[PDB]
């Protein structure tokens, strides 16, 4: 019963720190699909002036 | 009350209210009916999504579009079209609000006439007037003389314009319009390993030509130069990855333009029945149409064009004559803003067809004074 | 009143009352007759021990699975677990209860047919209703797209959906599932000395298989660990002591879900037939079931797959997409929750297929228009 | 003794879990570095056009 019970504890923290970890890779993911979008905005405004200046 | 400037075109439909900068609301003119089974019960799904909403389910429907050139092949569709404008991209009731549509010049009476029936009969507007999509394109330049050449997505017109006065017998309607690049460009597409055959490709065949293509100043020497270099390879990202790599597909789809026979269409180019309307017109007033040539229309972005045409009329015309070449950055809703401003006018608010007048003669009433 | 949702299944049966969280009693579904002579008298020895009675006394019985992949080959012990089910384990009269059976994809129609015939002749339910055993697994997680593996004891199939029209065109049934991981690890114990042969003892490897096979996340690093430490060897207690200890067969029994080759058969692992039925749908409708795939299914239960199933997807799929798994810890009675819930719906209501119906179009009923 | 080995098992998981979980981010991590990387390669380079269009 002893036994159980610790191995019952550290179970319950494990699950408690895997999802603590897919949480904050969940933000980081987040993140980096932010920045994803800041990279797409800025390749296609430098494309738009690139498009601008060529064609005045 | 305020006049409703719908603008029915042919692959993008603009509406909204008269006396604006821009359209209220843009959207593909598209009607798709699923074409799978369908099993979860309960999901509430509808049996045509129209508009913009067919743009994001096109994974699962056959968009088909209701106006093939100009003209509108299948008349129940249109009338979908027309009703959600109506409802649920702009939420004004049609019975209180006068409607101004645009049509290609040299169309077919009966598509002018079934469209007048159906603004009175089923929508029940309180009066509608239609107009040539040109003469409002030569309205939002300010300009009152002109050649104006409006390359649509459906069919490219050419109305030349004096003082006021149109030139019935001058007018040079060309059928090459954005679709057939579209369908170029997705048959020259399987020369690299490419295959785009569903009717929903062809939007993704579309959005590669709107973001990729451009009007090449010289053909043969970027013919060359892409044969050599590779300086031209850019590459685009599918709705899934793999991404793919244009070479000298890039000029070579808007290149139809100035010569059609690329398609098997026997005319000439843009560059060259502009010229023929031109010489067309009386003698005296060549100079100001060559000094005032406007362009319009979606098809007329490509990046480079408007130096390539003006090279090529400069080319034909005499050496003498100024040739100028008006693009203004917003050609795309150069109509619709035309639109507004003749329905926003004081001069023109006894021109409408007004409902009484087309109970008593019928829907032949808009070949008649009222045009 | 409430409806029955049945679920035969092949390996467990599981029924319930719709409107639950989990069925009432699951139970194998195994017809076992005696094999021996039998001396005492009067001991009330039955013909056949059906159900989990059949699991108690195996040691005399000689059990067959009277359903081998999906199909039902032996229709009279069908028939016996069906009435076990209703009368023994559930205790309603089929008289007044309608039912929701469940079938594989691509099943021979004279299975259905059969099964419709006697639920209505044998058994003569109100109506019964027979559904395909993805769509409700898809029900089950609360989603209405993703692509659904639903590797089940007999048979693992894979019905992507999308939007809720099922794309019939792309379902890539495979005859791979638990049992023939069990005969394949019952094969390959005996490498180690341990002979099972008896049809009851199947079952054993079965348990086996169940409480100590794992799928590895990279199969050959994993074949070298266990070839030079000992830290996986694992041992287990037959029902009769002499403990037994499994090597490096613990990973090799499920790694054949994703090497059919091991067991003789030709065709790709359940990490390739996913992808291929993927693309095999729309270029439009790709990144939706990439970012949705459900696992479902009881051999789905191993532990390390839905890790070891990314990491192939990803390797096989684009590098832009996001592949996300989705594994409810539910997964072995996600079908049956699925088919409460939709037996539950008010909508589905009037598409059960009603005596009178059957009575008036014979049993072809099923394949038509309440399918 | 069953649930001795049910909690056994179930640590087995999560421990497993965790170290696929921190493994993952740290990846995801190093490459939202390397686009910042990119990303501030070119706003360099977009700088020193700034400073000469200063002169422009
Ligand atoms: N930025 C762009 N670059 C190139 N082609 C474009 C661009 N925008 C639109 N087009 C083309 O123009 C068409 C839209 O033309 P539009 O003026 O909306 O036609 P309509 O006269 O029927 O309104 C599209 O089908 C597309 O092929
Ligand atoms: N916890 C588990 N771990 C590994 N395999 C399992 C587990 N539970 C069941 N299985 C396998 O799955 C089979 C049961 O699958 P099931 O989903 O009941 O099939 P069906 O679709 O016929 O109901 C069993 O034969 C067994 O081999
Ligand atoms: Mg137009
Ligand atoms: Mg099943």
């Amino acid at each position: 019963s002893d036994k159980l019970k610790e191995a019952e504890t550290r179970a319950e923290f494990a699950e408690r720190s895997v999802t603590k970890l897919e949480k904050s890779i969940d933000d980081l993911e987040d993140e980096l699909y932010a920045q994803k979008l800041k990279y797409k905005a800025i390749s296609e405004e430098l494309d738009h002036a690139l498009n601008d200046m060529t064609s005045i | 009350t305020t006049a409703l400037v719908c603008d029915n075109g042919s692959g993008l439909v603009k509406a909204g209210f008269a006396g604006d900068d821009a359209p209220r609301a843009v959207f593909p003119s598209i009607v798709g009916r699923p074409r799978h089974q369908g099993v979860m019960v309960g999901m509430g799904q509808k049996d045509s999504y129209v508009g913009d909403e067919a743009q994001s389910k096109r994974g699962i429907l056959t968009l088909k579009y209701p106006i093939e050139h100009g003209i509108i092949t299948n008349w129940d569709d249109m009338e979908k079209i027309w009703h959600h404008t109506f409802y649920n991209e702009l939420r004004v009731a049609p019975e209180e609000h006068p409607t101004l549509l645009t049509e290609a010049p040299l169309n077919p009476k009966a598509n002018r006439e079934k469209m007048t029936q159906i603004m009175f009969e089923t929508f029940n507007v309180p009066a509608m007037y239609v107009a040539i999509q040109a003469v409002l394109s030569l309205y939002a330049s300010g300009r009152t003389t002109g050649i104006v050449l409006d390359s649509g997505d459906g069919v490219t017109h050419n109305v030349p314009i004096y003082e006021g006065y149109a030139l019935p017998h001058a007018i040079m309607r060309l059928d090459l319009a954005g679709r057939d690049l579209t369908d170029y460009l997705m048959k020259i597409l399987t020369e690299r390993g490419y295959s785009f055959v569903t009717t929903a490709e062809r939007e993704i065949v579309r959005d590669i030509k709107e973001k990729l293509c451009y009007v090449a100043l010289d053909f043969e020497n970027e013919m060359a130069t892409a044969a050599s270099s590779s300086s031209l390879e850019k590459s685009y990202e599918l709705p899934d990855g793999q991404v793919i790599t244009i070479g000298n597909e890039r000029f070579r789809c808007p290149e139809t333009l100035f010569q059609p026979s690329f398609i098997g269409m026997e005319s000439a180019g843009i560059h060259e029945t502009t010229y023929n309307s031109i010489m067309k017109c009386d003698i005296d007033i060549r100079k100001d149409l060559y000094a005032n040539n406007v362009l319009s229309g979606g098809t007329t972005m490509y990046p480079g064009i408007a130096d390539r045409m003006q090279k090529e009329i400069t080319a034909l015309a005499p050496s003498t004559m100024k040739i100028k070449i008006i693009a203004p950055p917003e050609r795309k809703y150069s109509v619709w803003i035309g639109g507004s401003i003749l329905a926003s006018l004081s001069t023109f608010q006894q021109m409408w067809i007004s409902k009484q007048e087309y109970d008593e003669a019928g829907p032949s009433i808009v070949h008649r004074k009222c045009f």
